[PDB]
């Protein structure tokens, strides 16, 4: 998943 | 005998990236859940680490060639190097004078005891202190400090990396710069680069011990509930 | 015409349970991520709500017959009634004088605008304010306030409940107490009990609107990352 | 799942 990391990596 | 227009460029990007992602005043710290001196320091340090991860991500995204990697890899690298990069960058706040990270007044001066109140053992905190000191004794130029972080992050041997050739390529390119920079800009750097690569190995085991003691926390809800979503995602196993 | 030795007992447990789980000074609030007046209030209010959930759980565990329910149900009830119970208990801190929750100095006085900076619309905040006022105007005895919370929680019609007979039984037993108590201990309570059940219906829609605006947040990581694990677990869909 | 709620419910 990794919803947040994806988001933070623009 | 002389840096190149592309090596100067990489150093310029990295140094800026670090300035852009590391406040030397630590003003954001007030935004964290206050420090309490069981596990009274957990909320604060968890906030501290969650915040740092964000900064580490901001830095990484500016490392040359990093953006071009798959989302999959960028995550694989960030997850596995997360804590190491944090240990490296924290050296700017560490001080030999009192053997602690001094991020502000009495509230933000972090000694080894404080971290004990976060669920970590003095046993595995020693190597950290020892690591910070040796790193501090190297009196790294900003460029080397910044380069060391980027090189650490672009390690090809992390659980999860796919294209470990494109990553190894990027890394030993950075390595060249570090060697080149040290050799022509750092008087007495004859031995430095080796000493710096030593640190990376130190970081691996330092990373290892942490990942263990963290699993403990992450399994006890009364403690895991004290963490942040970002932390839980980064130090989690769910890939 | 006279309370029974078992109805007195239930009232005694409930009133104590509430005292045990609701600080009238709000001293713990300093422990929260500081308030900032986008979504500057999200971290604080999320901390506030996460904290409250814990208190609400502590209260529930002392509600008679609640412990005897399956872990499955206790969770089903807590998840679905969570926000409602919080809205009910917050009435002690709400005040008509300035139409806000006053939990302390300038920092902890929560007005409708503050909650806007948490991702909620003034549109769906109105019914909350209106709800608090009407509840406040009822001048509930502690017993009724406490009973209303326990009755709200033991609602049988929640998504997830299994043994909705044992739950309906517990609830309308509590209801009896409330009616009985009001009728013999509250002068002028002729109409009160009906008015109180009105509130529960109000709470349902108040709950509904929130669960919607919360899904928005929970889907945007830049925002969901600001929440706490407990909140994410309680207002999550993962059953 | 609900690791935390379980825990908190003693
Ligand atoms: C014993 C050892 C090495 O295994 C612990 C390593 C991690 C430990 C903190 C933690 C943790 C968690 O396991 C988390 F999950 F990871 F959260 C927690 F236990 F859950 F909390 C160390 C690493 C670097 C240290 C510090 C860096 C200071 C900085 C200040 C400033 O320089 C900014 C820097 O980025 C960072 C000071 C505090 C103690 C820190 C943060
Ligand atoms: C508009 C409406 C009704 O749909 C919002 C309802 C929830 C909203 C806050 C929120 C939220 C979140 O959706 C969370 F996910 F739920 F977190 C968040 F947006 F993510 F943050 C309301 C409900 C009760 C209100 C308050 C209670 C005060 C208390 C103080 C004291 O009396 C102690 C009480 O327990 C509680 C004051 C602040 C605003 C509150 C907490």
């Amino acid at each position: 998943r990794h919803k947040i990391l994806h988001r933070l990596l623009q | 005998h002389m840096l190149s227009d592309e090596q100067m460029q990489i150093i310029n990007s990295l140094v800026e990236a670090h300035h852009k992602t590391y406040d030397d005043s630590y003003s954001d710290f007030v935004r964290f859940r206050p420090p309490v001196r069981r596990l009274s320091m957990l909320p604060h340090l968890a906030d501290l680490v969650s915040y740092s991860i964000q900064k580490v991500i901001g830095f990484a995204k500016m490392i040359p060639g990093f953006r071009d990697l798959t989302a999959e890899d960028q995550i694989a690298l960030l997850k596995s190097s997360a804590i190491e990069i944090i240990m490296l960058r924290s050296n700017q706040s560490f001080s030999l004078e009192d053997m602690s990270w001094s991020c502000g007044g009495p509230d933000f001066k972090y000694c080894i005891n404080d971290v004990t109140k976060a669920g970590h053992t003095l046993e595995h905190l020693e190597p950290l202190v020892k690591f910070q000191v040796g790193l501090k004794k190297l009196k790294l130029h900003e460029e080397e400090h910044v380069l060391l972080m980027a090189i650490c992050l672009l390690s090809p041997d992390r659980p999860g990396v796919q294209d470990h050739v494109r990553i190894e390529a990027l890394q030993d390119r950075l390595c060249d710069v570090l060697q080149a920079y040290i050799r022509i800009q750092h008087p007495g750097g004859r031995l430095l680069y080796a000493k710096m690569i030593q640190k990376l190995a130190d970081l691996r085991s330092l990373n290892e011990e942490h990942s263990k003691q963290y699993r403990s926390l992450s399994f006890q809800p009364e403690h895991s509930m004290q963490l942040t979503p970002l932390v839980l995602e980064v130090f989690g196993s769910e890939v």
